[PDB]
Order: structure tokens, then C-alpha cells, then sequence
């Protein structure tokens, strides 16, 4: 849906190692058969192929199975100008069997709605608008929200795609809270928590699943999206929570049959040693303590954790030559207490 | 009606390619060139030799020293009495071989641009031909230069034929391999003729063998005739078709020409089939088609060719390396022969002189006793 990135973008990418899928400008729908189409995007992919076909960062290219534009027009480009990179013709509780029985060992995660910082809510909103509560009702959302929920065509309504943050909040937290901060915080520990488990979940489940890319880190306009970072920089929660399972070797906890997984995750082609301690934040409680050897370029089982009573929150602390890494897991079933989360958050001493 | 030929002597001016082609005829005379004799069928290396302007490329390392001449344009020019035309009559411009890319005036006026060294090229200068002397140029520019207006992909880039050779129609070998220098040349190869068509002609006469009995000496042939048919001549005129050998008529079939386009299907009897070397002989018939006034006895056309009654099918293996190249065996007239044989390569770099040694080198193949020819691509 979006342009194509200039040449700098890619020479970023090049230098930071960071690989690059790219589509082709084609939106969700089916597009025209005729002589007409074909030749204008044929024109298009094969000025954008020659453009781009000689950065490192670059490894795909991607476009029922009768569309001559993806079949045929986009096939046909690459395999004359490019046939040194694959190209792929594709055109609310997190827990929810929905998202943990995926089959896709690569995965498009859709992620979570998460309200932004606070300071992006008072630069684009109105003052009288800054409250997403219209007349202090809980549970609508006034013009101004509506708008920045993407409403291509002013048309009044109320409901849609606003009421994807507040069934989160309710699903883990129970109630909404009224007060602005309050929901902020509550919003933003949702996704941050969904987000997070998502990352864990396909890491964890290595060899079979070989990657996962998360809608997503910024955006593009001052709006209320499933976005992790605001149009302006502010990073949400979910920001920091994806960042600790990002790591090149990442100890996490899955869910088990009878019980919790840990288990350590590579994403490098060199070994490791380690140490990782399990504590429970409230009690204190050391659950397991002991060496783990992280094999290079897989996941490796470390122990099987025996299931803990009630709700709470555990904590992942792993050194790794020297170097202090940090994680955590939140056990029980919702929904939580939202003050006692945040006690957990604050005790734990890993995020703000 | 008649072939005009216009082989012969031409004048032939040559000069560097500027950054601008010479596509015009004021261009061209303009250009600052050298002007010399030339001869069609010719090649341009040919006729800058017979002036002493060239040495023998044949000999040591003079083959090298025709490189300059590839970024050369070369304007042929002569005069010609145009044929007599009457009312309905086509006056076709034939050329059997332009290489490559050139641009047609007949009396200053373009009448075509060719851009394919291997085929022919007939343009249609009834319109423009004029009573008396009339002229003729031909304006080719260089065919390596022409390359430089496509991009090529990735995968015409390092391959054994040039690059130069991807993006045009010519012969590859003619850019250098390891069996043919490399000699682009230029000019007009083949013959140049002026052709006068009747408005009742013959377009094209396919003919096909359908069966073969090679025992009971019988086949079926089928004739798909198209003509060029004015409405008015519809009903009025037919088609006699005539199949000999050896002068000894084997069957005579006339029809009226209600349309264009027609099929005739005839069931021979007391006919030979074609079988390559040493699989049995080469029977060839005289097979001819003429359109003629049912009311005048007017023949307005008249296709001949000799024919054989021979089917081919090319039987692919199914089991050792079902696929494979070269799991396949030819069943003609429902035999399996096996294939002996030569490739066969440029008869020569100047391909104006292939003509002139056509003769001899199919009768090496004759001593050698090939039953087949596969003519490299």
C-alpha cells in the first residue's frame, strides 16, 4: 500500500543488516486482465526492479492463481531482470486458539491496538477533544477520536474499529478505566503484553516456524493505530516489551501442557553459555536457577516450569558473558487487576 | 506478369555513422563519404576490395582490419525503367535479403524500413513509381550501433553470441564465434526484383500430404490456395491444378473460383513417395496451380514447386529418460530411420556468395551419403 522507498532507505539497510521484502504497489483486491494494466505495471516493476536489484538488503519480491498481473506481468520482470532473488506471488485475548494454532511457519502477525503517549493525545487532538470519552460516557468516542480511527469519508457513526481498544482493555483488565492516564497505561500494557507473547510464541516454537513480521513499529500520520511507535517518535510500551525479545539470544517462557517452558532462543551463528534465574515478583520466590548452553542458530529447551498459583508475574534474569539481560512472563488467566499490574511492572524493575 | 531484375551494378557511398543516423536521402548525399561501384547480390566488404580499398580478409590477420567498418553506413543507389502497369496491376519492390537496417526511398518518397537481415521484404511502390527513369536508395546505418537503442536483460548478458547480437535480427555467427569470424558486413545479399501482380493472383499455394501408401503407390495431398480475387472475377474465374512427373501428367483438376480461399484435397493413385537416402527414393512431382478466365483463357497466375508425398512424426521416448534431450527417433511415411548427418553452418561470412557454393556443398553431403542436414540457428 505504500511507495517505493528511495535508494537512501535501502542503503540504511544495507549498512545495519537489516533484510528487505518488498511488494509491489498492489492493494488488497484484484486489479485488470487487459493489454492496458499489464503494460503500465511492466513499465513500473521492471524501472523499479533495475533501481533496486543491486542492494544486499533487498531478498525478495512479492505480488485466483489465474491473475496475469502476479502469474504473468510481475513473474515475467524478474525472471529477465532479477533471477538472483525469489519472487512470491501473495497479492481478543491474544491467547485465543486463533493466534497459538497458526500453521504458518512464517507469519504476518496483525497486531494489537495500543493508545499512544500521552503528549501525541494533546498535540492532535483539540483541547475539549483530548478525553476520548464524549460527555464523560464510557464507552463512546467523540468526533474528534472517530477521525483519528480512520474514517476515510466523514460519515457520523459511532463503533468500529475505535471499540478494538477498549474490548482489549476489558478483556485483560476487566473494566475501562475513566481516567485518561489510567487507560493509557492499561491500553499500552495490552498490546505490549499481546505483542510480546506473539514474538515469544513463534521463537519458542523453532525449528518449524522460520520467522514472524509484526504490524508494526511506526506510522505514518498523528493517528490511534496498532502501531508500537506514534507519527512523532513516542514509543509506546509495546516498543520496549518487543525490544527485550528481540535480543539475538533471548531467554523466554512459553506456555506448556502442564506447566510453563523455559527456553532460550538463538538467532546468531555462535554458541553461547549462560545463567538464567526465574523469581516470582511478589513473593520473591526463585522457581529455577541454573546453567543453559544456547546451541547456535535454534531454540533450546532449558526446563520445564511448574505451574504457579493464581496470578502474578515471573522474572527472566539471564547473564551472557558479562552481561546482565532481563525479561518476564505473566502467568494466570485474566482479567487482572490493573493497579496490581502495575505493581508487578514496578517491582519487577525492567520497564517504566 | 513479369520479374523485372534489378541485380546488377549499383552505386554504393559509404561513410562513418554520425552520432544522428542518416535515415534521409538529403542526409545521405550530404554525408562526406567515399562513392564506389558495387554489385548486387554483394556485400559492401566485397565491392571496397574490387575498388582496392580493402585487402583479402581470407588472408592472415586482414580480417581485422574491417573493424572500423562496422560503425559505417552504406547508401546504395541506382536507376531503373519502371515495368509496364496497367489498370488494377501491383508493382511490388522484392528484396530477397537487406541487411540490415536501411530505410527504402523509390523516387525520394520512403517506401519501407527493414530491420531483419533473414527474410525477404516486398513493398508495395505502385503509387509512387513514376513513367520513365525512375530511382532507387537504400540507406542502411550500423547494425552494431543499433544494439545500443534496447536494454538488455540480465540473462542476454555473457552468453556466448555477442551482446550486439540480442536485441537485432541477424545472424549470430555473423558477430563471432568460434567455427565463423566475426564480419557484421552489410548490404543488399540477395536478389532485388520488380514484381507486376494481376489483380487475379495466387497468394499463397500450401501444399500438404495428408497419407501415404508407399505399397499401393498412393497418397493424399491437400492444396490450401489463398488468392487475391476482385468480387467482380468471382465465379468467373478457375483453378487448374496439374500434378506430373517427368513430364507424364498424373492428374489435371480444375474447379471455379467461388472464393478466396479454398482447400483441394486429391487422392493419387500410381505415386511415389519421398524417402530420404537410403530409405528408398526421393520422388518428387511437378505440382502446379494456375487461376484462369473461364471465359478468355486468361492465366492471371501460376505457382509451381516440387513436391513429395512424405509424412514425418517425430516419435518421443517414454521410459529411458522420458523428456530428456535427444529421447526421440523420426518416423517418415511411418517408418523409424535413423539419422545420419552433418550441421550445417554459414556457407560463407559474405552470405552473398552462399548462393555460389550451394551447389558444391550440398554435394558434399550427397558423396557423404546424409540423409539429413540440421542448418544451425
Amino acid at each position: 500500500g505504500n511507495v517505493y522507498e528511495d535508494t537512501h532507505f535501502f542503503e540504511l539497510c544495507d549498512k545495519y543488516g537489516i533484510m528487505v521484502w518488498q511488494d509491489f504497489a498492489m492493494g488488497c483486491g484484484n486489479y485488470s486482465q487487459r493489454d492496458n494494466f499489464a503494460a503500465a505495471l511492466e513499465k513500473e516493476a521492471i524501472s523499479v526492479v533495475v533501481k533496486l536489484r543491486n542492494h544486499p538488503s533487498l531478498i525478495l519480491w512479492s505480488g485466483p492463481n489465474n491473475d496475469r498481473v502476479s502469474r504473468q506481468v510481475l513473474s515475467r520482470v524478474i525472471y529477465e531482470f532479477d533471477p538472483t532473488r525469489p519472487y512470491l506471488p501473495s497479492s481478543g485475548y491474544y491467547k485465543d486458539p486463533f493466534y497459538t494454532e497458526n500453521p504458518s511457519q512464517f507469519v504476518s502477525q496483525i497486531g494489537y491496538h495500543g493508545c499512544p503517549n500521552r503528549e501525541t493525545l494533546e498535540r492532535m487532538f483539540s483541547p475539549d477533544s483530548v478525553n476520548p470519552w464524549q460527555n464523560g460516557v464510557v464507552g463512546m468516542w467523540n468526533d474528534e477520536w472517530q477521525t483519528k480511527a480512520n474514517r476515510i469519508y466523514d460519515d457520523k457513526f459511532q463503533g468500529g474499529r475505535n471499540d478494538l481498544m477498549t474490548n482489549q482493555v476489558r478483556i485483560i483488565f476487566g473494566e475501562v478505566p475513566a481516567d485518561l492516564d489510567d487507560f493509557i497505561f492499561a491500553s499500552q500494557s495490552v498490546q505490549a503484553e499481546a505483542m510480546k507473547f506473539f514474538v515469544e510464541l513463534w521463537r519458542g516454537r523453532r525449528p518449524y516456524r522460520t520467522g514472524i513480521i509484526w504490524w508494526n513499529i511506526r506510522d505514518g500520520w498523528p493517528l490511534l493505530s496498532d502501531a508500537i511507535s506514534d507519527y512523532w517518535g513516542g514509543k509506546k510500551q509495546a516498543f520496549y516489551y518487543m525490544q527485550n525479545v528481540h535480543h539475538d539470544v533471548c531467554c523466554l517462557i512459553n506456555p506448556a501442557a502442564n506447566g510453563y517452558m523455559l527456553k532460550v532462543d538463538n538467532n546468531t551463528l555462535k554458541d553461547f553459555e549462560g545463567v538464567v534465574e526465574v523469581k516470582d515478583v511478589a513473593s520473591g520466590k526463585q522457581v529455577f536457577k541454573g546453567k543453559f548452553v544456547s546451541k547456535a542458530n535454534q531454540m533450546s529447551e532449558i526446563a520445564t516450569l511448574p505451574m504457579q498459583k493464581g496470578q502474578g508475574m515471573l522474572v527472566i534474569s539471564y547473564r551472557i558473558e558479562g552481561n546482565e539481560y532481563f525479561n518476564h512472563y505473566l502467568y494466570g488467566e485474566p482479567p487482572y487487576k490493573l493497579d496490581q499490574y502495575r505493581k508487578w511492572v514496578k517491582k519487577c524493575g525492567i520497564y517504566e | 506478369v513479369s520479374e523485372q531484375s534489378l541485380n546488377g551494378r549499383w552505386t554504393l557511398k559509404f561513410f562513418p555513422q554520425p552520432a544522428v543516423p542518416v535515415m534521409t536521402i538529403e542526409g545521405a548525399e550530404a554525408a562526406n563519404g567515399i562513392v564506389v561501384d558495387a554489385v548486387v547480390p554483394g556485400n559492401v566488404e566485397i565491392d571496397m576490395e574490387a575498388a582496392g580499398l580493402v585487402e583479402d580478409p581470407m588472408v592472415g590477420n586482414n580480417i581485422y582490419k574491417l573493424r572500423p567498418y562496422e560503425g559505417y553506413q552504406w547508401y546504395y543507389s541506382r536507376t531503373f525503367a519502371a515495368p509496364v502497369v496497367t489498370e488494377g496491376q501491383r508493382l511490388v519492390l522484392h528484396f530477397g535479403g537487406i541487411d540490415t537496417f536501411a530505410e527504402v526511398y523509390v523516387n525520394g518518397i520512403k517506401v519501407g524500413s527493414a530491420d531483419n537481415m533473414l527474410i525477404e521484404h516486398d513493398y508495395d511502390i505502385t503509387s509512387v513509381v513514376k513513367e520513365g527513369e525512375n530511382r532507387l536508395d537504400v540507406i542502411i546505418r550500423s547494425s552494431v550501433m543499433e544494439a545500443q537503442n534496447h536494454f538488455l536483460g540480465t540473462l542476454s548478458i555473457g552468453n556466448f553470441s555477442n551482446e550486439e547480437s540480442a536485441p537485432v535480427r541477424r545472424a549470430p555467427s555473423t558477430y563471432g564465434w568460434d567455427i565463423m569470424p566475426r564480419l557484421v558486413s552489410a548490404g543488399l545479399w540477395r536478389d532485388v526484383t520488380l514484381r507486376v501482380e494481376n489483380p487475379v493472383t495466387i497468394v499463397d499455394a500450401n501444399w500438404v500430404t495428408l497419407s501415404v501408401n508407399p505399397k499401393a503407390r498412393e497418397a493424399s495431398e491437400s492444396l490450401y490456395l489463398q488468392t487475391r480475387l476482385p468480387f467482380e472475377m468471382h465465379d468467373k474465374v478457375k483453378a487448374v491444378i496439374t500434378i506430373s512427373r517427368d513430364g507424364r501428367q498424373i492428374l489435371r483438376k480444375e474447379a471455379l473460383m467461388r472464393k478466396f480461399a479454398n482447400l483441394f484435397t486429391l487422392n493419387l493413385s500410381g505415386v511415389d513417395a519421398w524417402w530420404p537416402r537410403g530409405y528408398g527414393e526421393p520422388a518428387l512431382y511437378t505440382a502446379e496451380v494456375s487461376l484462369v478466365d473461364v471465359t478468355s483463357g486468361k492465366i492471371y497466375d501460376t505457382k509451381t514447386s516440387k513436391i513429395g508425398f512424405r509424412t514425418v512424426k517425430l516419435e518421443l521416448d517414454e521410459v529411458n529418460l522420458p523428456g530428456q534431450p535427444g529421447q526421440f527417433q523420426f518416423i517418415i511415411n511411418g517408418e523409424p530411420v535413423f539419422a545420419k548427418g552433418t550441421n550445417w553452418v554459414p556457407l560463407d561470412a559474405l552470405h552473398s556468395r552462399d548462393a555460389s557454393h550451394v551447389e558444391e556443398a550440398v554435394q558434399l553431403m550427397v558423396e557423404m551419403n546424409c540423409n539429413i542436414v540440421r542448418c544451425w540457428g
